[PDB]
């Protein structure tokens, strides 16, 4: 989820169909195949349907 | 899983999408089309009812 970049660089990601204790957290870069990593704990964490 | 097409359809990568409109926000359209209706008649289509 994005404004536009003329607009600002911050992004927020949903994790579609997944509860928010299962999101993938990943210390290891080869135990995970999206390599970046946003901090879920860290972060704001909110659960929608 | 094995009970169950939906598990199946999942991990072969083929998911559902919920509605941006939950069920509760369609029925409360349709009960302020419905108050608008028989409070005020057809003037609320057309300007303040
Ligand atoms: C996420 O997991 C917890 C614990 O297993 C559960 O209580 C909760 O209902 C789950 N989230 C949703 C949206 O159901």
């Amino acid at each position: 989820i994005t404004p536009g970049t003329n607009t600002s660089n911050q992004v927020a990601v949903l994790y579609q169909g997944v509860n928010c204790t299962e999101v993938p957290v990943a210390i290891h870069a080869d135990q995970l195949t999206p390599t970046w990593r946003v901090y879920s704990t860290g972060s704001n964490v909110f659960q929608t349907r | 899983a094995a009970r169950d097409l939906i598990c199946a359809q999942k991990f072969n990568g083929l998911t559902v999408l919920p509605p941006l409109l939950t069920d509760e926000m369609i029925a409360q359209y349709t009960s302020a089309l419905l108050a608008g209706t028989i409070t005020s008649g057809w003037t609320f289509g057309a300007g303040a009812a």
